[PDB]
């Protein structure tokens, strides 16, 4: 859940424009550069990192990498609002997820 | 440093700010640092020292005067910690005050034995000499301010201002640099056997002086009113914006003066003049001028008479031992 | 014209700053008197003796005059001696430390900025009696009602009468600060416990002549942000002083209770740094 | 010192920090003052003293070479505080009581520079 | 053609006195701020065990006795009683850095700590030092007696034993000030 | 010690990396290698195939070193006595190559134990290890 | 690789479902007296392993000992360090924790899946399907 | 040997002088009664002057005349063999190497690498004192 | 009557970095309005005061900071005692199983498997659980400081906190029954212990055992 306050210096990627939801935007986890998990996160810098390899996603600029061997951007994930207030996958994902092969990302 | 690491890491309360730390730590602090600064001065006195006789084609001036001076001052060195305490108001005035009056007049007794040694000389005017005398004109400058810091009320008002920076940088700078760089360009043919050129050190002794004059003469002009030490800025409203340029642009000149020297040395390391016989600067003196000039292992190969504190001199000229042993105490 | 020759420093406004300038000038006067004749006569060795010509064997193996350097050695004595005794008769008149002094400030000092206490009032012509002084203590500060507070966005103000006792004493928060106004040709430092390091925070002005405002800064290391902590002191008429006296025992600011006696609200000589 | 005189002209913040141009000075004035003169001087003492006395050879060269490589080595620790994210000690070089002490200025490059 | 006086005994007694300023730092720090705190100036959970600290003492004594006849000895054209005399005397400071771990883990066990309060934090500092300079001094002895015994006596070993000796003895010196200081003006 | 950590999912991760220390060149060329990538016809090759190219490189060049040695200097002789390190300067040099390759990539990749231990900037050691295995080896070579 | 509950003695990981191999290490690690010290001795011991051949290989490189005599035994020594080095690297994995299913994870997914040309054909006949396999762990024991 | 133990005497004096002088200034007269701090290190450091001056006097009272101590000697009196000294050697840099890493480790507080330096300056001290005393293998 | 000696506490030096109402400059440091007590309690108590900020000694000593914190509260409660003082024992749990799997999958990412010091990104690090006590590290994770995801009452349960707080005082303070601990890491300290112990005694025994020549 990003504050609220900026809001404005997301770049709202070319093809995901309205995949977001207010302060919610729902990112995957898998790492694209071998396929480590990703926890660590920094709320007053807005940039995660992937602990086997150190790489860093900027979550304001659709999670491009920035830093580090990491190749393309993670996956983002739409999101909605159910009838009784709860949270649910507004559809599936565009692009594969986990690191990229032969065939595809 | 034992004790403040242990205190950084452990948390012993030994600088605490409930006992009087405060007072103890700077007491120690100063009494360790101002004998420091007072350890830079003497071996470079010796370095002119010995560098004067060689072009003045003199003995040196008050020898025993000179040994004394020197023990005068490395004995009252270790007395005078406290005269960096006058802002903090908790210890003796007078007694110190008193310490450093005293202390100032060995080094005038240093001045006079060396102006007595130039005085009615055969001078050539050689780099060496050239910085000798920029020198003793930057210490005279340096000396002068601090004996003017030394009242107490005067640095009641003028301490941490660019007066105090303007003092130290004065005599530890005309100090240190100019007479390393001299006995630079006297031992350089000792140690590699080979000779600096003259042109280049000229250039480069002239652009040094002028950017240090340049860029530190003002200073007293802009610490006399309010703008102490260690500031990163200050407001546009005040004035003294002017200087600061001008001292800026003098420091940009003393920047560029280092490269002349070595490249200078640079190329005089494998090429340039060979001194092929010993002392290359005639009327050597101190005995080093009795070996090949380039010196094998151990140093020595042969002996001379010891008789007088210039034997390289008697033994290359014997026939003014007379009078060497003739006139020597007219005066 | 003595300006050139006070070495720029600012006209006094005390009497014992005329003092310490009239030392300074005489000093000035007698160092550069002192270079000026060494210089010359380096520079007369340098030149005529420079005549190196080409006929010329040995100048002379003379290094002792032993009366001579007694001479020169005793010479300084006499007047380093006047010096000191001029240095003590004028220091000892700048601690006179008078008993009854008329007005009183607690000076307060912390990180990166200060704060005024404003102790008491007492007149000697009987006009103005008060005491600010604050039981609010359960620290070894000093606490007052009526206290002059700063901010990182507001110069600190002081507001003081012309021609009185005045006297300020030292309390320091954290670290080593030193109080310093560049008109008042006097510095001091600030310490946490001076009274348990056993030194004076006590010192004490005659009078001030002139009025208006001046600037003052700290002068030693004292963290980071050393340089953007400046302050402001005002001088006044008494009446004046009186009346804006009054005005702050009613809740009011710094800002309104000297724009109602006809002054500049904030600062005239300094203004807040935008980036901090 | 260079950048220094570059930073203080033209007054305002033109492109250096307040931490960094406190570091600056402590470390301009501790290299300056506690690892060119004394060594110089040593220097020259290693250069001439054998010579001016006429000795053969040093009491000790072992000792000689223990602490030229000494002051060698702790030179280069204590000058590598700039790798530090946050600096080396920020204090001046008169390194006075209450904000050398755990308190104030916590980083590691003060006990480097010890 | 030796010279008489010999190098490294001057540059031992220099050495010898820089550490003596550098206690002598160390008494500057212990003697700072007793005056300031009234009265009872050691805190009341303190109380020192005169039944162990003056039998430390005693025994540092005698191990200095055994250094002058180790030396002694070593003036004379024989090691083994050299080796002797710097075994018993290796023993009894061996022993009395032990006496010293006691009290400071008894110390430790029921009060002060270096946090805990100032007197604490400077005696520890004052005793750490010499307990450092005294397992130094261990360390010299059984590095002396394996050089010993491995080559031919030469003068160069007397030498050794000899600074080795006096600089034993002016620890034994520090260490007596040290507790003459604090155990008996408190 | 596998009782303090915790039994494997896939959710789980931290800053526990840097396996055992005779296979660690492998992960610190990884760790170092820039992001460089390929796109033609629905087909992406990613950067971790370099790495592997360069192990294999690595394993073919250990066994030819014999045959590449023998054909470089063109010697054919029986020998049954070794040679003193100080007399080859080409062999010994080579040598130092090769090890100070390895110390580097080893510790390039000890970049999170580097920078907690001692503070040091992530990204300030990375851009080390990134100039070191490349402007390091020439000058201990010639050193 | 059959999920189970610890119910042991290690009260802090009690009634967390878990791997079997792991509840295993775990038995021979705290329930059987000595156990721990058993384990411990022959992971130093394969730490030295690695060592003393890296060490003896570098010696043997020094020498020069590699002429023509002697080739066929280099290229036997390469080939035994390639393969102590890989039997190594599948020696801390058995004990499937997070920090080892971590490192086999990104190593042998990642790579063997990264292959230009066969790629996924590779890690499916290894892992029998997807990464998480229930052979996985079996196979590497048997290897 | 006489000038130098005369001259380290003339600093003892000065320095007991100095100490004493400033401990009667600071009795009375003072804000805070005695410094004692100042006061400590300018007795210890004329102990200091006193305990040196008295070493050389007594290896100088029971010393027979040198040639350098001997006005008008020839070289020829001081020929002869002088101590041994030193050839090239390259243990000092080692034991510098360790001491550095010995005052990293008590720089950044890492009690396993403050082990490891002081077990390092124990190595490199064993090296240097063995370095001229083991004699040929036994084999 | 704490109000007062709180705001003038606060006052004699708070201002020169926030602010006098708690305004807060905009170059300097935050506004300090949503934030209570708590976050008060955990920036003074741990030592994180004013720097140039590890951690250092604390200035105030458990008797000012509960008057500046309710000072702060009157412009996130911390947990208290019903005799008045702060609880220490209470907050203890009993479930260690959910504790942990919680300390795996939120708190072991950044920190580590034990706790000890974590590696982040460009100067600011993790740093080791050891120096900190129950309340403390309660308010620490309800207050979030920089470079912290805050945690929200709501989505964690008290019995979650309790179970965190038995699991990282029993993790880290119980003795290893493995022997000496090498610091908590991976291998990387055990291949460094073998480079400077395993094989130094091994050639040293064997040029002992062997002859050189
Ligand atoms: C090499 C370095 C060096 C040298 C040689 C000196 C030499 C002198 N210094 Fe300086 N000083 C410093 C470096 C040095 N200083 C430093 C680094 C600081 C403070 C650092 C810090 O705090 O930031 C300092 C601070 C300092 C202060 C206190 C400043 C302050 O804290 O407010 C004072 C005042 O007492 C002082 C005085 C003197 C005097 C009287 C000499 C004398 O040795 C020289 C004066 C003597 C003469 C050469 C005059 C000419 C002599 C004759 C011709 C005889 C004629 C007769 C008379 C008129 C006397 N120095
Ligand atoms: C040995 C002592 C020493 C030396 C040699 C110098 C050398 C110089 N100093 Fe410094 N200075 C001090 C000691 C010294 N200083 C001290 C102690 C302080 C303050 C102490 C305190 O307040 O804390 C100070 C502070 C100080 C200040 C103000 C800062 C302050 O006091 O608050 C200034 C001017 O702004 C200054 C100027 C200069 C200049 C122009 C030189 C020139 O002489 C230098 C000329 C040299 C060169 C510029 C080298 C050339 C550089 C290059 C060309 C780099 C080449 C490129 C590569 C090969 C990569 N000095
Ligand atoms: C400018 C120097 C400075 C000083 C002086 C200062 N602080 Fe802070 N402190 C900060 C900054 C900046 C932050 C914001 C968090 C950070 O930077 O890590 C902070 C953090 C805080 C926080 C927690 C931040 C949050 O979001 O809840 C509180 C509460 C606080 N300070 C109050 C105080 C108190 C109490 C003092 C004691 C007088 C004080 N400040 C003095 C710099 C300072
Ligand atoms: C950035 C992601 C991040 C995650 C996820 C995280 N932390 Fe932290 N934590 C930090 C940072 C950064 C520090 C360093 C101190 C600081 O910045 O305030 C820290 C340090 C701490 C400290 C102080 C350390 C000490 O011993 O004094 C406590 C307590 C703490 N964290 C609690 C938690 C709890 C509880 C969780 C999860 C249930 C958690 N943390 C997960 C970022 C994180
Ligand atoms: S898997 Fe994310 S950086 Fe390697």
């Amino acid at each position: 859940r990003i504050k609220p306050s900026d809001l404005g210096r997301v770049v709202k990627r070319k093809g995901q424009e309205s995949f977001n939801f207010g302060e919610f935007f729902a990112f995957t986890k898998v790492c694209s550069h071998l396929g480590c998990p990703s926890s660590l996160y920094e709320q007053q810098s807005y940039r995660i990192l992937c602990p086997c390899h150190q790489s860093q996603f900027d979550a304001l600029h659709f999670a491009k990498p920035i830093f580090g061997p990491a190749a393309r951007a993670l996956a983002q994930l739409p999101i909605t609002i159910d009838t009784d207030g709860y949270l649910v996958a507004n559809g599936d994902f565009v692009e594969p997820v986990g690191p990229a092969f032969w065939e595809r990302t | 440093l034992f004790g403040l690491a242990a205190d950084r890491h452990l948390g012993a309360h030994i600088y605490d700010a409930a006992n009087g730390g405060v007072l103890l730590w700077q007491h120690l602090f100063w009494f360790f640092g101002h004998p420091e600064v007072y350890i830079i001065a003497l071996p470079f006195f010796g370095i002119v020292s010995e560098i004067f006789p060689v072009f003045s084609r003199k003995p040196i001036f008050g020898y025993t005067t000179l040994v004394y001076a020197t023990l005068s001052i490395a004995a009252l060195s270790v007395a005078v910690w406290a005269h960096h305490m006058f802002a903090t108001g908790a210890v003796l005035l007078p007694f110190f005050s008193f310490m450093t009056y005293l202390i100032a007049v060995p080094t005038g007794i240093k001045f006079f034995n060396w102006i007595g040694t130039m005085w009615k000389g055969q001078l050539t005017f050689e780099t060496p000499m050239l910085f000798s005398v920029g020198f003793m004109v930057t210490f005279l400058l340096g000396g002068l301010t601090g004996v003017l810091l030394a009242s107490p009320p005067l640095d009641f008002h003028v301490t941490d201002s660019y007066f105090v920076v303007a003092h130290f940088h004065y005599v530890l700078f005309g100090t240190i640099v100019f007479a390393t760089f001299a006995g630079i360009y006297f031992w350089f043919p000792k140690m590699t056997g080979r000779l600096l050129d003259e042109r280049l050190g000229k250039l480069h002794f002239w652009l040094t002086f002028i950017g240090f004059h340049t860029t530190f003469l003002v200073q007293h002009w802009l610490g006399d009113e309010g703008m102490p030490r260690r500031y990163a800025d200050y407001l546009p409203t005040d004035g003294f914006q002017g200087l600061n340029v001008v001292s800026t642009i003098g420091a940009f000149i003393l920047g560029a003066s280092m490269f002349p020297f070595v490249w200078n040395v640079f190329k005089s390391w494998r090429y340039g003049e060979v001194v092929t016989v010993d002392d290359p600067w005639g009327y050597g003196n101190s005995l080093e001028w009795a070996t090949s000039c380039p010196p094998p292992r151990h140093n020595f190969t042969e002996l001379p008479r010891i008789r007088s504190e210039r034997p390289a001199f008697e033994l290359h000229y014997p026939h003014m031992v007379e009078r060497l042993r003739a006139e020597a105490h007219v005066g | 014209w003595s300006e050139a020759l006070g070495i720029g420093w600012p006209e006094g406004i005390t009497p014992e700053a005329h003092l310490n300038r009239e030392l300074w000038i005489g000093a000035v006067i007698a160092s550069l008197a002192v270079g000026v004749i060494v210089w010359g006569l380096i520079f007369w060795s340098a030149v005529f003796h420079r005549k190196k010509n080409t006929d010329t064997e040995l100048p002379r193996q003379f290094g002792y005059n032993m009366p001579l350097e007694l001479v020169l050695t005793v010479i300084p004595f006499l007047i380093i001696s006047v010096l000191f005794y001029f240095t003590v008769v004028v220091q000892e008149k700048m601690l006179q430390i008078a008993k009854d002094p008329e007005v009183v400030i607690d000076i307060t000092s912390f990180q990166w900025n200060w704060k005024f206490g404003y102790q008491r009032v007492n007149f000697k012509d009987g006009t103005l009696t008060y005491d600010g002084a604050d039981p609010e203590r359960k620290t070894y500060l000093n606490f007052d009602k009526v206290e002059t507070l700063g901010t990182s966005t507001e110069i600190p103000v002081l507001v003081l009468p012309s021609g009185k006792r005045i006297e300020f004493q030292m309390a320091s928060a954290d670290v080593i600060h030193a109080f310093w106004v560049p008109e008042f040709l006097f510095k001091r430092d600030v310490m946490p416990n001076p009274v348990a390091n056993n030194s004076v925070n006590v010192f004490q002005i005659e009078e001030i002549i002139k009025t208006g405002a001046f600037v003052g800064h700290c002068a030693e290391m004292c963290g980071t942000y050393h340089s953007m902590m400046n302050f402001e002191v005002r001088v006044v008429t008494p009446n004046d002083f009186k009346a804006y006296l009054q005005q702050r025992i009613d809740g009011k600011t710094n800002a309104e209770a000297l724009r109602a006696i006809n002054q500049p609200p904030l600062a005239v000589t300094t203004h807040p740094f935008d980036t901090r | 010192a260079l950048l220094m005189r570059t930073e203080l002209a033209a007054p305002g913040l033109q492109f250096l920090s307040n931490e960094q141009f406190n570091q600056l000075f402590t470390m301009h004035g501790t290299i300056m003052l506690l690892f060119y003169a004394t060594p110089i001087v040593f220097g020259f003492a290693n250069l001439v003293l054998p010579l001016q006395i006429g000795a053969p050879d040093v009491a000790f060269p072992r000792l000689n070479a223990f602490s030229f490589w000494l002051f060698v080595f702790g030179a280069t620790i204590g000058a590598a505080g700039f790798i530090t994210p946050g600096g080396a000690a920020d204090f001046g070089w008169t390194a006075y009581t209450p904000l050398t002490d755990a308190i104030h200025s916590p980083g590691a490059g003060g006990d480097l520079w010890i | 053609s030796l010279n008489r006086p010999n190098m490294v005994s001057v540059g031992t007694i220099v050495w010898l006195s820089s550490e003596l300023m550098f206690f002598a730092g160390l008494f500057a720090f212990y003697f700072s701020a007793r005056a300031q705190a009234g009265g009872n100036w050691p805190p009341p959970p303190t109380e020192l065990n005169l039944y162990q600290a003056v039998p430390v003492t005693l025994v540092l004594i005698a191990s200095s006795f055994t250094c002058q006849m180790g030396v002694f000895a070593a003036e004379r054209g024989d090691i083994f009683g050299l080796r002797r005399w710097y075994v018993i005397t290796f023993l009894m400071g061996l022993f009395f850095v032990l006496g010293q771990a006691y009290e400071y883990r008894n110390l430790m066990s029921h009060g002060t700590s270096i946090p805990s309060s100032a007197y604490g934090s400077v005696f520890y500092l004052a005793t750490g030092f010499h307990g450092l300079h005294v397992t130094g001094g261990l360390i010299a002895f059984i590095f002396l007696l394996v050089r010993t015994g491995m080559s031919k006596f030469t003068p160069a070993q007397a030498t050794a034993s000899i600074v080795v000796s006096y600089y034993w003895h002016f620890v034994d010196i520090v260490w007596i000030a040290l507790f003459t200081v604090i155990y008996f003006i408190r | 010690p596998i009782w303090n950590l915790g039994p494997y999912k896939p959710s789980q991760v931290s800053a526990g990396s840097q396996p055992d220390f005779y296979m660690m060149w492998t992960e610190g060329l990884a760790r170092i290698w820039p992001p460089w990538e390929f796109y033609f016809w629905h087909h992406t090759i990613p950067a971790p195939v370099w790495v592997a190219v360069i192990m294999g490189l690595v394993f073919v060049l250990l066994p030819a070193y014999p045959f590449l040695e023998k054909r470089f200097t063109g010697d054919y002789a029986h020998h049954n006595l070794l040679q003193r390190p100080r007399d080859v300067p080409v062999r010994t040099a080579i040598g130092a190559m090769a090890i100070a390759f390895y110390m580097v990539l080893t510790l390039a990749a000890m970049n999170d134990i580097i920078a907690l231990k001692f503070h040091i900037s992530l990204n300030a050691t990375t851009w080390i290890g990134r100039i070191g295995m490349v402007i390091l080896p020439p000058f201990v070579y010639f050193i | 690789m059959v999920d189970v509950t610890y119910n042991g003695v290690y009260q802090p990981l009690r009634g967390v479902e878990m791997s079997r191999a792991y509840q295993s290490a775990l038995d021979i690690s705290f329930e059987v007296r000595g156990g721990l010290f058993v384990r411990q001795i022959h992971h130093w011991a394969a730490l030295m392993f690695a060592a003393a051949i890296m060490v003896h290989l570098a010696r043997i490189f020094f020498t020069g000992a590699f002429r023509r005599p002697r080739e066929t035994n280099w290229v036997i020594g390469s080939l035994l360090l390639i393969l102590a080095m890989f039997e190594g690297y599948f020696g801390y994995s058995l004990p499937d924790d997070l920090l080892s299913g971590l490192g086999l994870r990104a190593a042998l997914s990642s790579i063997t899946l990264g292959m230009p040309v066969i790629g996924t054909w590779l890690h499916w006949a290894l892992f029998g399907g997807d990464f998480p396999g229930t052979i996985l762990i079996p196979r590497l024991y048997a290897l | 040997m006489h000038i130098e133990a005369r001259l380290f005497e003339f600093v003892a004096a000065f320095f007991v002088v100095t100490a004493v002088l400033y401990g009667v200034l600071t009795s009375m007269f003072a804000t805070g009664g005695v410094e004692w701090a100042g006061t400590t290190a300018l007795a210890l450091t004329g102990g200091m002057a006193l305990i040196v001056a008295t070493f050389f006097r007594f290896v100088a009272r029971r010393l027979d005349s040198r040639p350098e101590d001997y006005e008008g000697a020839e070289i020829s009196d001081g020929a002869g063999e002088l101590g041994f000294f030193s050839p090239h050697s390259w243990w000092p840099i080692m034991v510098a190497l360790s001491g550095s890493v010995a005052a990293v480790g008590i720089a950044l507080w890492l009690p396993w690498l403050i082990a490891a330096g002081v077990a390092f300056i124990l190595a490199s001290a064993a090296g240097l004192v063995f370095e001229y005393y083991v004699g040929p293998e036994k084999h | 009557a704490l109000l007062r000696t709180g705001k003038q506490l606060f006052d004699t030096s708070c201002v020169s970095c926030h602010g006098a109402n708690l305004q807060g400059v905009p170059d300097h440091g935050p506004s300090l309005i949503g934030v209570g007590e708590a976050a008060v309690y955990f920036q003074v108590s741990t030592g994180r005061m004013p720097a140039m900020a590890p951690r250092k000694d604390p200035i105030f000593d458990e008797a000012q900071i509960d008057a500046i914190g309710a000072y702060v509260q009157a412009n996130p409660t911390v947990v208290r005692n019903p005799d008045g003082s702060i609880a220490t024992q209470s907050l203890r749990g009993n479930d260690l199983g959910r504790g942990g799997d919680l300390f795996r999958l939120n708190c072991a990412s950044c920190h580590n498997f034990t706790g000890k010091g974590g590696a982040l990104s460009s100067g600011k690090y993790a740093p080791d659980l050891a120096p900190a006590n129950e309340q403390q590290i309660l308010t620490a994770m309800l207050t979030g400081p920089q470079n912290m995801p805050k945690f929200s009452n709501r989505q964690l349960s008290f019995e979650a906190k309790k179970d965190i707080i038995a699991y990282v005082k029993v993790a880290t303070e119980a003795r290893q029954p493995g022997g000496y601990l090498l610091g908590g890491f991976g291998p990387a300290p055990e291949g460094m212990a073998m480079w400077i112990i395993g094989m130094v005694a091994a050639i040293g025994l064997a040029l002992w055992i062997g002859a050189r020549s």
